[PDB]
């Protein structure tokens, strides 16, 4: 999981 | 937003629907090429070709079952440009450059077309 | 193989799958959640979600163009889910975490529920 | 495009  | 994102889900979306794809789960239609026939989903060719998107929103042939391609369309070209539509592998080699080139731009696959015009300049 | 590949086509596909979910272009089922109706395409359901997968595997229920959802599910946890199985992008909140986690567990939805129990996990 |  990423901060588009 | 304030949005997390997973990385990696529209591949596995991808994989999945190319494991459908493979078990012949919710195909609904097949794609004529001479005397071949390839079953997929309309959703998947639509969201990959141009030539798709136009067929199935029309408000007539978006209910059909069969599809028919121009008689010009290899069914190799076809066959290689599905795998690649399910699976962003592209299966590009010396002696399938042209039809799968030619099967792109009747597509309407743009990427395709333009990975093809490179490939076909370097050897030139 | 020798194959090539394009970085940006799984994505892209997904993109264009969540256009026509957005314009309700060849949507094959509704989702009932209590009071809410939910349009999706059944393979992008499957290709997300266990339970979808089970659901439309089955040969009497992959027919049915209506599937009610237990009524412990809430329908905002739902509509959040359904957007990251369009997008990737998951709208997770502190007053939303718990709906979202319990209708992920219910759904068969590995990462999500993964994600929600260490951003729980954190904020203990 | 990239080698996969
Ligand atoms: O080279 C390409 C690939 C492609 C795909 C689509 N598909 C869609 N396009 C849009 Cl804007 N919305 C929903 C869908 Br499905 C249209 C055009 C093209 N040209
Ligand atoms: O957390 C998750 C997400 C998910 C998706 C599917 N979907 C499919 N799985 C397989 Cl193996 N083939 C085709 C399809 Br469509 C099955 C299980 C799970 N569990
Ligand atoms: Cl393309
Ligand atoms: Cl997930």
């Amino acid at each position: 999981w990423v901060i588009p | 937003d304030s949005c997390i994102q997973f990385t990696r889900h529209a591949s596995d979306v991808l994989l999945n629907l190319n494991r459908l794809r493979s078990r012949d789960i919710l195909t609904d239609v097949v794609i004529v090429v001479s005397r071949e026939q390839f079953r997929a989903h309309k959703t998947v060719l639509m969201a990959c070709s141009g030539l798709f998107y136009s067929i199935f929103t029309d408000q007539l042939k978006c209910n059909l079952s069969v599809i028919n391609l121009d008689p010009e369309i290899n069914p190799e070209g076809f066959c290689i440009l599905l795998d690649f539509m399910y699976t962003s592998r592209l299966n590009l080699r010396e002696g399938n450059i042209m039809a799968v080139m030619a099967t792109a731009m009747y597509l309407q696959m743009e990427h395709v077309v333009d990975t093809c015009r490179k490939f076909i300049k370097a050897s030139e």
